[PDB]
């Protein structure tokens, strides 16, 4: 199998750590191994997405210089055959914007490990 | 002079400049025609606009302001109309026309293009055509020694036109109207 | 009839009058003396911080733009007269609306608002100004804040204004 | 008389003039979208 | 563009510096404004000040000609899609100035209706405090953006700068962990 | 039928103020149907008010209809005072300064309206001259309040602080120069042939239309009805001022523009009257249980609570300290009840429904903003005309979208 | 009716919304009643307005329509019973002696503790001819938040019935199209209802953050 590569985007290193903690090397033993590419800045995330080869992108809607929802909209408008996007929302009322970002799934802060894992499995399945 | 005025109005119209400025009409159509254009394509549209301004100002200079001939304060100077000075005089006249463009832009709002077409067809075209006649008749009379008659006709003609145009500006565009009738909305009592 | 052309006479006239633009940034214009510029944490003449950390400024802030944490003025390290001083004092200038309710709230005048306004950053965090960035500069005759109160003086003396360098 | 007609509905992922507005009962309001639009 | 294919010698450095000088000047704002911050932006354009001195008087009506998007006011939930559309319909290079506390962090309106900072939807280059920022503050932020634009890299230098900025950003702790002197 | 486009004037458009969305069905370039799309500048100010005390929600209300900050503040403070039963206890100086600031703000708001309308209609220099006059007005506002916009200077029971010693001289200079400088702006537009052709007969709305949509302000008074909340239902002591309600009979865009231009001069006259009647005295109610305890003063360290007030509260007065602490932290408690208070904002009747549940926070604060109601006239004043006429009509409505959405 | 309208029951001194900081002060029970029915000799022109309204409306119809009359701070409010709102609005607009042609809008207010009357719609009406003004109040339960729309009588109530709906869910039955005007159509909930959370985010600080004001402690 091919290590599924997941892009974790957040200016906050602790959000990236939590995302990587919820999703281990294997979300389930039936699923392939997972390799994480951490990106703290929007330019790096966009360039990585352009390089392709990602199975999922987790974008923090609370990212300081460039929010995850904006990056999600940008990638789904700029990359052809871009992978499913999961957005982390800083509040419940952000749900509407999460829908606008066209992200395949939205997980509110604080990141529930189990909710995030279930959403990731659903997106990769 | 009537030909000069009609031509000047038509100059401002041709260059898409204020107070006509219709194709762009920033306040109305965002960017007008050059919306969806960026970079040097927009740059070239604006370059064409400005080159047209310069070309038509130079045409006005050629046809009405004596082209490159030196103005009166310098006309008396020997050699002013010869050598490279004519270039200076021509540039000066062209830039006076450019200043007129900028002044019009700073002072006047932009017309509705229906209003501009009304100006063109109900004022400019009739005035220019009447002037063409008047001028032809005047020159023919002068060539035949009529003299005074021409000096009369011309003046009378303009005296009429400035009045008639005034009517279009003041009489045709009436500034009074009747009040509207009330309806179910139970209008209050007016003063 | 020339009335319709009055506008021309306006613009042409202004073309010969001196432009009225303020010369900012080279020659910045004069702001009002009362302008609501950057907050500033002030000191007493001897150098002690005025802020007692009462949090009234933060309390009154409509935008929750002030964070204040008080602490005891232990004899080993005293920063303000009295029992309490504000050891952590942060203003989130991306939430500050310059209303001035904070200064009107202060009971010590520890918080004022200067006329300085030039302030901007490419980073959100950099605009959360802490105590170090807000404290007024240590003037002549002042001492480092961690020092005992002026001899033969008490908090009431500081508030009554009976202290000197 | 039908005071200025309800604007086209604004939704996440859809805000064009062709989108009808949502009535309280969840149904699309006919007046929100111009009759000419498909 | 081919300017991004140039070798990293003195040629690329000079192209970068001249492009930065050219772009810092003639930095046309988009004809865009949400609230009272828009009024202060107009005042900055007004005679008392002169945005024009900086080559920035042409407020591009269409985003195609716009180079800078001064958000200049609060961004509601329903407006964020529109603001993002305007941003995407500008042509690179683009810069976003978050004018005012509302545009930068939501300001005093910390509630459902406001986006809590336009950086949620568009990359912000400079944050401008104030409610509204006085026109001098806007000019200060604009000059800061000019300084940023002047030092903007290109091509291979741009890629190296992106990598270095990423490396630096991956290490910075979050603001919630700067517990300096907090009891 | 199938030959007419449907277009979005959209939020981002020079004449739509960035958040207004006119959806126009154009048959060629004639507006056939004109839907209005609102809420792109919704802010939750009305709900967010409910989580802040009185004297704090002032800072919120001044930011809806941000071109008329003093009007929002005055409406809010009048509502609070009426709920308190304090309207008759407000100091005379505070009321006079309120009237003076409201009229200067009317001049400023009309200047912005004229500037943006001229800019939309191509009158480029109109914006610059209007903002040149507004610059002097805002200098006065900044000196009085320390802010250029969104002032929180008018507070429940009076003002945030007394005028600075130089304020009266600056306002007198304004009274002297505003007519002369407004002469420049009027010369650009008033009699200009293009301006009149561009606005005369455009955006017509009869008195019946104004009543049906509940229009108010210059739009209504362009129908000849001299309705003004300052004469009818006087407030802040407007009854003591000799001024004429400006009204025209054209019922179109040009009539509204002339009404605003003349309202500027009427405001200048009212400000001259205010200066004549301005006398030294307190600017906040004498009741210490409600009076704002802060006493701002300037010093070498900036603006802050005056050293005398610091001495009083921290040195000698326990009651003074308690009152300062509580009135600053929790604020006053307003007896429960409902009150609808209306003022004549530059754009019409600015109404405020204020409900208190007896607590330290406004239970409910709703602004009937005149722009919200006036925008219902876009369909009437735009359908049938050209898009160029729609621009003029909308500009004549002079909608400030902050008040529209709130 | 005829009793004071309690909109909230406040218990405990110092406006504590919960158990309270200091022990022993929480036993007070103070109902928060809005001003009740005014005694008949209303002030100023309110007496004339009400007499005319009771003359135009039949005694039975008047009693069925006008639920209450309040005069607070020299302002007249008429608690108009739901259902009967269009009739009284028509009477007020059309009656020459009343002639309240200018309706200034509709304001929603939510009283989650006012059983059966949680949602109130306020209609400020002004008569320019008589230089008078009044307010109508129409209550509706949270269970059936329906009110008769005044679109036929006061077209200006259009968009107001919408705003009030958008922010409260009052259905204003009969409105030509009651669509959200401020919030997006996909929006869930009605923001200005007291039960709808403020929806803010914590304010970020170095090492700390301040929750939104709705989460933090308050006294009223
Ligand atoms: C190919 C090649 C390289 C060749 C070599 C030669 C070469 C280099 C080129 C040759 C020369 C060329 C072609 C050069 C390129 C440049 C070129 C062609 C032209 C571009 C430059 C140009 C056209 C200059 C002049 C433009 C000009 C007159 C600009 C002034 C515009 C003005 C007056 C702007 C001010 C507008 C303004 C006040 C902005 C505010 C906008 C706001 C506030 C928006 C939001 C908003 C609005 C809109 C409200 O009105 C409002 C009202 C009330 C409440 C709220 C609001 C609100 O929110
Ligand atoms: S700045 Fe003033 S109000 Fe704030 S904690 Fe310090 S003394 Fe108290
Ligand atoms: S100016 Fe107002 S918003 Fe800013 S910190 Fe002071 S009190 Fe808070
Ligand atoms: S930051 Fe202040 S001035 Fe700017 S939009 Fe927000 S409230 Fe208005």
């Amino acid at each position: 199998s091919a290590p599924l590569r997941i892009l974790v985007y957040s200016d906050n290193p602790r959000t990236r750590e939590q995302v990587r903690l919820a999703l281990g090397k294997r979300i389930h033993p039936e699923l392939p191994e997972i390799e994480y590419v951490d990106v703290a800045t929007a330019p790096m995330a966009i360039s990585q997405m352009d390089a392709g080869g990602f199975d999922l992108a987790i974008l923090d809607g609370e990212a300081t210089p460039a929010g995850g929802m904006g990056v999600a909209k940008q990638v789904k408008d700029e990359i052809d055959d871009c992978p499913p996007i999961l957005v982390l929302t800083g509040r419940a009322d952000d749900a509407w914007l999460a829908k606008w970002s066209r992200a395949e799934a939205a997980v509110p802060h604080p990141i529930d490990p189990i909710r995030l894992s279930d959403a990731v499995v659903s997106l990769l399945r | 002079l009537p030909s000069f005025l009609v031509y000047v109005v038509s100059m401002v119209g041709e260059t898409n400049r204020a107070p006509f400025d219709l194709p762009e009409a920033e306040g109305e159509l965002v960017g007008g025609f050059h919306t969806e254009y960026s970079s040097l394509k927009f740059a070239m549209f604006m370059l064409a606009e400005y080159v047209n301004m310069t070309t038509v100002s130079a045409l006005a200079t050629t046809m009405f302001l004596g082209g490159w001939h030196a103005p009166f304060p310098f006309n008396l100077i020997d050699g002013a109309n010869s050598g490279w000075w004519p270039l200076l005089w021509f540039t000066a006249k062209v830039w006076t026309f450019m200043f007129l463009y900028f002044w019009l832009r700073a002072t006047l709002p932009r017309l509705r293009y229906d209003q501009f077409m009304a100006l063109g067809w109900k004022v400019l075209i009739p005035v220019s055509l009447l002037w063409i006649m008047v001028v032809a008749i005047t020159r023919s009379l002068r060539q035949h020694g009529e003299g005074t008659w021409a000096a009369w006709l011309l003046t009378a003609a303009v005296v009429v036109v400035v009045a008639l145009i005034w009517g279009l500006a003041t009489s045709l565009r009436r500034r009074t109207v009747q009040p509207p009738p009330p309806q179910s909305t139970g209008a209050y009592p007016v003063p | 009839f020339l009335d319709a052309l009055a506008g021309f006479a306006v613009t042409l006239g202004s073309m010969f009058k001196k432009p009225i633009t303020e010369g900012y940034p080279e020659k910045p214009g004069p702001v009002a003396p009362r302008y609501h510029g950057r907050h500033q944490l002030n000191r007493y003449p001897d150098g002690l911080e005025k802020c007692i950390g009462c949090e009234l400024c933060a309390w009154a802030c409509p935008a929750d733009a002030i964070y204040v944490e008080g602490a005891d003025n232990t004899a080993d390290e005293r920063y303000s007269p009295g029992e309490r001083y504000g050891r952590v004092y942060q203003i989130n200038y991306l939430r500050c609306i310059g209303c001035g309710l904070c200064i009107e709230a202060c009971p010590t005048r520890a918080l004022t608002m200067t006329t300085e306004y030039e302030m901007a950053d490419d980073n959100r965090a950099d605009l959360i100004w802490g105590k170090d960035k807000l404290l007024a500069p240590l003037q002549e005759g002042m001492q480092a804040p961690p020092h005992d109160m002026a001899p033969g003086k008490t908090d009431d003396d500081y508030y009554l204004g009976n202290v000197t360098p | 008389h039908p005071t200025p007609l309800p604007n086209p509905g604004v939704y996440a992922r859809h805000n064009s003039v062709d989108v009808p507005a949502r009535l309280p009962d969840g149904s699309e309001s006919p007046l929100s979208v111009s009759t000419i639009l498909p | 563009g081919l300017e991004e294919r140039l070798p990293g010698g003195i040629l690329l450095s000079t192209v970068e510096t001249v492009a930065g000088y050219v772009r810092k000047g003639s930095l046309w704002p988009a004809t865009f404004g949400l609230a009272c911050c828009a009024i202060e932006m107009m005042s900055t354009a007004g005679p008392r000040f002169d945005i024009a001195r900086f080559g920035m008087e042409r407020f591009s009506a269409t985003p195609r000609q716009a180079d800078l998007m001064i958000v200049a006011g609060r961004v509601s939930q329903k407006m964020a899609p529109v603001l993002r559309q305007i941003y995407d319909q500008m042509v690179e290079p683009k810069w976003v100035l978050a004018m005012g506390v509302c545009a930068s962090s939501g300001g005093m309106f910390n509630n459902y209706a406001v986006v809590q900072g336009v950086d949620h939807v568009v990359p912000v280059d400079i944050y401008l405090p104030g409610c509204p920022p006085r026109p001098e503050m806007l000019l200060h932020a604009i000059l800061k953006l000019h300084d940023k634009i002047q030092q903007m890299p290109l091509g291979v230098n741009r890629e190296e700068a992106i990598r270095e900025a990423e490396q630096a950003a991956l290490a910075v702790p979050p603001t919630i962990e700067l517990k300096g002197l907090l009891r | 039928a199938g030959e007419r486009i449907v277009v979005n004037m959209g939020p981002q458009h020079p004449s739509t103020h960035g958040v207004l969305r006119l959806i126009l069905e154009i048959e060629g370039e004639i507006i056939t149907e004109a839907r209005c799309g609102i809420g792109y500048l919704h802010t939750g100010i009305e709900k967010n008010l409910e989580y802040r005390n009185w004297t704090q929600g002032v800072t919120f209300v001044t930011r809806m209809d941000y071109l008329s900050p003093f009007f929002n503040e005055t409406a809010y403070c009048l509502g609070v005072e009426k709920l308190l039963g304090i309207t008759d206890d407000i100091p005379e100086r505070a009321s006079v300064i309120r009237v003076m600031l409201m009229e200067l703000n009317r001049i400023s708001s009309h200047l912005v309206a004229l500037a943006t309308g001229g800019m939309e209609l191509g009158a480029m220099s109109a914006m610059f001259y209007g903002f040149r006059e507004r610059e002097e007005i805002l200098r006065v506002f900044e000196s009085i309040t320390g802010l250029r916009m969104n002032h929180a200077y008018i507070r429940p029971g009076g003002l945030a602080a007394d005028l600075p010693d130089d304020a009266i001289t600056q306002v007198r200079r304004l009274v002297e120069i505003l007519p002369k400088r407004l002469k420049d702006l009027e010369d650009l537009l008033n009699e200009n042939y293009i301006w009149k052709a561009r606005t005369v007969g455009v955006g017509y709305l009869d008195l019946t239309g104004c009543m049906a949509l509940g229009i108010t302000g210059p739009i209504l008074r362009s129908t000849g009805l001299p309705h003004d909340l300052r004469k009818a239902q006087p407030y802040c002591g407007y009854e003591n001022y000799e001024f004429d309600v400006i009204t025209d009979d054209r019922c179109d865009s040009y009539g509204r523009y002339i009404i605003r231009v003349k309202e500027m001069h009427e405001s200048v006259k009212i400000v001259e009257q205010c200066l004549a009647r301005l006398k030294p005295g307190p600017v906040m109610i004498s009741d210490k249980k409600l009076a704002w305890p802060a006493d701002l003063k300037l010093g070498p360290d900036g603006l802050g609570n005056s050293p005398e007030h610091i001495a009083k509260i921290m040195g000698r007065s326990m009651e003074g300290l308690i009152h300062h602490f509580k009135l600053v932290t929790e604020g006053i408690r307003v007896p429960p009840g409902q009150v609808y208070v209306a003022v004549e904002s530059p754009r019409g009747e600015l109404g405020v429904h204020m409900v208190s549940d007896g607590g330290t926070r406004p239970y409910r604060v709703h602004y009937r903003d005149p722009s919200f109601t006036n925008l219902q006239a876009v369909a009437a004043t735009c359908e049938g005309g050209m898009v160029a006429d729609a621009i003029a009509a909308v500009a004549s409505i002079d909608p400030v979208m902050g008040g529209v959405d709130r | 009716g005829d009793e004071p309208e309690i909109i909230a029951v406040r218990r405990g001194m110092f406006g504590n919304r919960d158990t309270g900081d200091t022990s022993g002060y929480g036993r007070l029970v103070r109902p928060v009643a809005l001003p009740g029915s005014t005694p008949r000799p209303y002030g100023g022109y309110f007496d004339a307005v009400m007499d005319r309204l009771a003359e135009v409306l039949g005694e039975e119809r008047y009693a069925m329509s006008i639920e209450r009359v309040v005069v607070y701070r020299d302002q007249l409010t008429i608690e108009v019973s739901r259902v009967q709102l269009p009739a009284v609005a028509s009477v007020l607009r059309d009656d020459p002696d009343l002639r309240f042609e200018l309706c200034l809008g509709v304001s929603g207010v939510h009283y989650p503790e006012d059983t059966g009357r949680e949602l109130h719609a306020v209609y400020p009406l002004m008569s320019i001819t008589h230089n008078r003004r009044i307010q109508l109040e129409v209550a509706a339960p949270d269970a059936d938040p329906h009110i008769p729309s005044l679109y036929a009588v006061y077209p200006t109530t259009d968009w107001h019935e919408r705003e009030t709906y958008d922010f409260f869910g009052i259905i204003f039955d009969g409105h030509p199209s009651l669509t959200r005007i401020e919030m997006p159509d996909d929006w869930e909930g009605h923001p200005q209802r007291k039960d709808y959370p403020l929806g803010g985010i914590p304010v970020e600080y170095h090492g700390a953050q301040i929750p939104p004001p709705d989460q933090r402690r308050s006294y009223s």
